[PDB]
């Protein structure tokens, strides 16, 4: 019976991590969108 | 029956017969064909008059070229489909 | 193969006019997804023996051991839930895939982990690919710093603090600002 | 519209279905204690259906191509093309025949446009 | 000289038959997407579209029945180059035909 709890819980953690990486990478792409030209390479490595 | 060609007007009795005139039509045209920039094109309007002059002098007095026939002329377009950076890295990354 | 792919012989449905109840397992019997030592098919063999002794489905099915394709959630007139299973007893069940009427298709239900792994792999692949045909163009220098070689740069074109003791707009920015003030200057 | 005899058929076979509609009122409504009024509805059908038939006859009255001679009505179309096919390029030739003058005449309008501009600024 | 011999096992009577017979199957906008695999698209597949050009001609034109095929024909005539032979245009493309079906 525990498995449903495993679903809601562990997938809550998973969807949380997804909510992190996705929208944070929107913030990332936006940082790229700051570009009049050159990208901040070290910053990009920080992103990675 | 050339009126069957005029039945395009009968098609205009069956349709609006396209938007025809439009400033936007002049905008895609601002993109389309030689040259570009309507002001610069206006500077080119005399040169455009030159385009209507001897630039169009080419005519028809040569071999029919059977090798060109027929749908293979499109196959040449397929040959175009085959035989024919800053930001861009970041672009494709996006 | 078992995912979003065509497998259709519509004319059967054209004859049937669509599904009813047990006839879903008919077109499903046409499907590869149908199992031969399923209780649906070994008791199809019973139909080739007893014939009459099958009832609807689940009565003859679940009481007898083996692979089965039980019905639980109809979704008229398109989907119909039909899970694969393996009875180990007249009472016990060991359910498998939920085969489902994808309409002129029926599929095994994918693992979440499969698509999740697809996402992880493709994403980290985008990371690595970002590291591929992009990296090592800004060559490092202690002095010059990262460098960006070109046939022509244009387009466009931890150190020191103390030193010797455009504005591409010709102050055009403030001029435009003044235009904002001035367009309604008579008006305001 | 056309083939309006088929539209009459819409008042035939479909009216024939209307007889089927008339049929379904006597299944068991009698001794299970109106149908008497339903007989007046039968009178209403005696009106409706028959008048529809009269309408059918009225559209029969004016079948297009009363001459009913396609063998010769197509010949009528032949004469009509004897007119039209002649008129085709002739009527459109007038277009170019006009513009050959009138385009340059419009630029003449532009030249008196020059002089109008001269009048603009004394 | 022996292009027919290039076939692994074909040659075939071919003729007019399966041509138009599949041209009506070309008609479906829903069919568009599947062509985004490997069966045919912008590769050597393009030749199919470049030789199926004959329909506008007399005789072949009569046997056309579902001008939705003529509208997919419009798609090839249009820059299918673009998303029309790529991303365009989901189920709505069928609606784009359904509207043509509606009118």
């Amino acid at each position: 019976d525990i498995s449903t709890e495993k679903t809601v819980e562990s997938l809550e953690a998973i969807r949380h991590r997804i909510a992190q990486i996705v929208q944070s990478l929107t913030h990332f792409l936006a940082i790229l969108h700051q570009s009049e030209s050159l990208s901040p390479w070290p910053t990009i490595h920080k992103n990675f | 029956d050339a009126d069957i060609s005029s039945l395009s007007l009968s098609l205009d009795p069956e349709i609006i017969g396209g938007q025809n005139n439009f400033l936007e039509n002049n905008l895609q045209q601002i993109f389309q064909k030689i040259i570009q920039e309507r002001g610069p094109f206006r500077d080119l309007k005399e040169e455009d008059l030159q385009k209507e002059l001897q630039k169009e002098s080419i005519k028809d007095e040569s071999s029919a070229k059977s090798s060109e026939t027929e749908n293979v002329l499109e196959f040449a377009t397929l040959d175009s489909k085959r035989n024919v950076d800053s930001q861009a890295y970041k672009k494709e990354l996006i | 193969d078992l995912t979003s792919i065509q497998w259709r012989m519509p004319e059967w449905v054209q004859s049937m006019g669509g599904l009813r109840t047990e006839n879903v397992l008919e077109y499903f019997s046409q499907s590869p997804f149908y199992s031969h030592k399923s209780n649906n098919e070994m008791l199809k063999m019973q139909s080739q023996f007893n014939a009459l002794d099958l009832g609807d489905l689940n009565s003859q099915l679940k009481r007898l051991t083996g692979i089965q394709f039980v019905i639980i959630h109809e979704r008229p007139p398109f989907l119909w839930v039909i899970q694969k299973q393996n009875r180990l007893n007249e009472n016990e069940v060991k359910p498998l895939t939920v085969y489902f009427v994808c309409n002129e298709n029926i599929y095994m239900a994918p693992n979440a982990y499969t698509l999740l792994a697809t996402r992880m792999l493709n994403a980290t692949y985008c990371f690595q690919k970002a590291l591929t045909k992009i990296e090592k163009f800004p060559q490092y220098n202690p002095q010059e710093g990262y460098t960006y070689p070109k046939l022509s740069n244009d387009n466009l074109e931890e150190n020191k603090n103390q030193s010797i003791e455009p504005e591409d707009f010709s102050v055009v920015r403030a001029f435009m600002q003044s235009l904002h003030s001035s367009k309604e200057a008579p008006d305001v | 519209m056309a083939c309006r005899c088929t539209q009459l058929q819409d008042t035939i076979d479909e009216v024939a279905t209307q007889f089927y509609s008339s049929i379904h009122y006597l299944s068991s409504h009698h001794d299970f204690v109106s149908a008497e009024e339903l007989q007046f509805a039968q009178r209403d059908l005696a009106k409706d259906l028959v008048t529809k038939f009269m309408q059918i006859d009225t559209l029969i009255n004016q079948l297009p191509g009363i001459s009913t001679a396609p063998k010769h009505q197509l010949e009528k179309i032949k004469k009509l093309q004897n007119s039209i096919e002649e008129k085709q390029l002739e009527r459109k030739s007038l277009e170019s025949e006009n513009e050959d003058l009138k385009l340059q005449l419009a630029k003449r309008i532009e030249t008196f446009g020059r002089l109008s501009c001269v009048l603009f600024q004394p | 000289e022996t292009k027919w011999l290039l076939s692994k096992v074909p040659d075939d009577k071919s003729r007019f038959e399966i041509e138009l017979e599949f041209v009506q199957m070309l008609s479906n906008p829903w069919y568009l997407n599947f062509l985004a695999q490997h069966k045919y698209f912008e590769d050597e597949a393009f030749l199919q579209y470049l030789e199926y050009m004959e329909y506008w001609r007399e005789p072949e034109y009569v046997k056309f029945i579902i001008y939705p095929t003529c509208l997919h024909m419009l798609t090839l005539l249009k820059n299918p180059q673009f998303r029309n032979d790529i991303s365009r245009a989901d189920l709505s493309k069928q609606v784009n035909d359904e509207i043509y079906y509606e009118w």
